């Protein structure tokens, strides 16, 4: 249904508040935190 | 005619080898069930050939039949010389150094050749697998950045840049690289690309940090993931609207590609690459393996996986492209009937595919002069599959726009970049091996400070010269380096390989190996092959390489936002201050070979 000369202008969407990527690297980054003192620990601890 | 005096006097003799077996654990660690093994070869040939090589512009500018003479020239290089390797390391129970140490010590030159080969490699492997870990960070949501463009500050319409060209073009040029619009500008540090960066790095070197105990246990999943996920998305693949029309694409050739004999060039070089001999890490895998351990039949297993898994990824891919293209033709053809509905005023649902032509010229007898202002497009099938990416696109703005197109988006984008993230594992894993062991076999440092913090400096290492391709205008840098990727340096310690095997080292030597270990004396072809007819066709190839690239054609593309017609292609060549990077880059080698056998001849003779 379109009135040619009128445009729709009120349709802007903003779904994500703020960067999921961030948190998501967050927590790769702790599990891979984790894994290198686990690897570092056994290791070390292996005579 | 083996003219070296005290060939003996060096390689582990017969009695030696028996005294050694069944003794020795230390430094060595035995590998698992010989499957395994099997297992982390074949992962690593294929994670080093696929990804970011063969769907390259070598199969994209073929487009089609020049994957037909690659399989040819398998069976000439690959199966020979990869026979020739995975056994050298096997008998002398060292690869690396000790291979060309232990044997005629006057060259001694590819060793450091092969170091240099696999850095240059891992150095720019380290960018694509941070391009793509960060584009699967930017996943697990409904609403793909790559699939709206972004409003601009006007509140009701998009930025000019994103609107002339794709919302995913946007993204990947924009959002992500902020490229810029030469080589001679230099941009900002791009903080989140080098976050990226070293988050892989740091997985990297957590998924290998003791060697090959490491390397293993995570191997039994990062060489059966994609393999898993590949058969998904072809069966995914076929039952699209508009398949299978890119396989027949694929199947169908064109006699003129064979013709132009540039395409046996780069079928040639891609094989060298993607079977990855010449390279260090296949004998050092090789090199911790029983004497007895069987390798003419795994070898050819290998091969055969290796060019079955080549076959089933073109299949894939361009069935998705036949996808994309059969729907980006649908979609002009409705854009061309819905102008002349909408010029002449007739009913929505007359004008059908089927019934289009006899409309539009029933339409323009009917009236001339109100027909000639409509402008229709000319789009037609066959011509939409042969539009490819120059390069680096094939994964990122083309296959991205085709997942936007289908049911569970987030998900099946999760699934190709973690498929792409454990083949680019695999090849780093082989890369790195084969760069760090010639490091500990030569012994330049004391057993202090052990493989757990040498790993470390040498990765840092990395992590810090790799900076360079962070940077705004880097990806032309990476652009300048793949190119010479497979240069004029690996072909040359390719050449010196077997001359060196045939002519130095005796041959019937190997054979009695071949005999003592293995057995079923090897066939005619195999000697033949070893000897003549095979060594020589690399020299031809090379001297026709030589005589191509006198008609230099170096230019990179640019993005260019300052430019009309700007989605299209720009021309700039090269400016003359990368030119002597060439000189750094390439002929080194050459310097070092003759110095030490000129010195030596001097001294003694
Ligand atoms: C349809 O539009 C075209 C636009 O020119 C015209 O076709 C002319 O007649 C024949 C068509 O086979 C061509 O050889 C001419 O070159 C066309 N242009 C002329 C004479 O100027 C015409 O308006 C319409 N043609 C038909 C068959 O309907
Ligand atoms: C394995 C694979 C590689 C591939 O090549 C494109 C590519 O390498 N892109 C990188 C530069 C990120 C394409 C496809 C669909 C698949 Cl499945
Ligand atoms: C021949 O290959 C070229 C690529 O340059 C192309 O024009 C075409 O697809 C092939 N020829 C035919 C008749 O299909």
């Amino acid at each position: 249904l379109e009135f040619l000369g009128i445009q729709p202008t009120l349709g802007p969407p903003n779904q994500p508040p703020v960067s999921i990527w961030l948190i998501v690297f967050g927590v790769v980054m702790g599990v891979i935190v984790v894994g290198i003192v686990i690897l570092i620990f056994t290791g070390i601890r292996d005579r | 005619v083996l003219p070296n005096p005290g060939l003996d006097a060096r390689i582990p003799s017969l009695a030696e080898l028996e005294t050694i077996e069944q003794e020795e654990a230390s430094s060595r660690p035995k590998w698992d069930n010989k499957a395994q093994y099997m297992l982390t070869c074949l992962g690593f040939c294929v994670g080093l050939g696929n990804v970011w090589r063969f769907p390259y512009l070598c199969q994209s500018h073929g487009g089609g039949a020049f994957m037909i003479p690659f399989l040819i020239l398998l069976v000439l290089e690959g199966i020979p010389l990869l026979y020739l390797e995975f056994a050298i390391g096997q008998r002398l129970r060292r690869g690396s150094l000790g291979v060309w140490s232990s044997i005629h010590p006057a060259l001694k030159g590819l060793g450091l050749a092969s170091m240099l080969t696999s850095f240059m490699v891992g150095l720019y492997y380290n960018t694509i697998i941070s391009w793509i870990m960060w584009y699967l960070f930017n996943s697990f949501q409904e609403p793909l950045p790559w699939s709206d463009c972004p409003l601009n500050e006007n509140q009701t319409g998009y930025v000019d840049e994103c609107a002339r060209s794709s919302p995913v073009d946007y993204f990947w040029y924009r959002e992500t690289l902020n490229i810029s619009t030469s080589i001679s500008d230099s941009g900002s540090i791009q903080w989140w690309m080098l976050l990226c960066l070293a988050c892989a790095w740091s997985v990297l070197y957590m998924c290998t940090i003791r060697g090959i105990e490491t390397t293993g246990k995570a191997v039994y999943i990062t060489s059966t993931l994609p393999y898993v996920v590949l058969t998904i998305f072809l069966i995914r693949g076929l039952t699209l609207k508009g398949a299978t029309n890119g396989i027949v694409f694929l199947f169908t050739p064109n006699v003129t590609e064979l013709a132009q004999p540039d395409t046996w060039l780069d079928a040639g070089a891609q094989v060298f690459f993607s079977f990855s001999l010449a390279f260090g890490g296949l004998i050092s895998f090789s090199s911790y393996n029983s004497v007895h351990n069987n390798c003419e039949k795994d070898s050819v297993i290998v091969s055969i996986i290796n060019g079955f898994t080549s076959v089933y990824v073109a299949i894939v891919v361009y069935s998705v492209i036949g996808f994309r293209a059969t729907q980006r033709y649908d979609d002009c053809f409705s854009t061309n009937i819905l102008t002349l509905i909408n010029g002449f005023d007739l009913p929505e649902g007359n004008v059908t595919q089927e019934n289009f032509v006899d409309m539009q010229q029933r339409c323009n007898a009917s009236d001339p002069a109100a027909y000639a202002q409509l402008v229709f497009q000319t789009c037609d099938i066959n011509a939409f599959l042969s539009e490819a990416v120059e390069g680096t696109g094939l994964a990122f703005i083309v296959f991205t726009e085709a997942i936007t197109k289908m049911p569970l988006s987030p998900l099946w984008s999760v699934l190709f970049f973690i498929m792409l993230f454990c083949l680019g594992l695999s090849s780093m894993f082989g890369n790195m091996e084969g760069v760090v062991v010639p490091l500990q076999d030569l012994r330049v440092i004391p057993p202090k400070w052990p493989k757990e913090v040498l790993t470390g400096l040498i990765c840092l290492g990395t992590f810090l010269i790799g900076f360079i391709f962070t940077l705004n205008s880097g990806q032309y840098w990476l652009s300048l380096l793949d190119s010479y990727a497979g240069s004029i340096p690996l072909l040359i310690i390719a050449f010196c390989e077997m001359f060196s095997v045939v002519y130095v080292y005796g041959v019937d030597r190997f054979n009695k190996d071949i005999e003592f270990m293995i057995g079923h004396k090897p066939n005619i072809f195999w000697q033949v092959t070893w000897r003549v007819v095979s060594p020589l066709l690399m020299l031809i190839i090379f001297l026709f390489f030589f005589v191509v690239e006198v008609s230099q054609e170096l230019t990179y593309s640019i993005w260019d936002p300052g430019y009309e017609e700007f989605p299209k292609s720009q021309k700039i060549s090269y400016p003359n201050w990368v030119y002597v990077v060439v000189v750094i880059v390439a002929g080194v080698p050459s310097l070092t070979i003759p110095g030490y056998a000129i010195y030596k001849l001097i001294r003694n003779h």
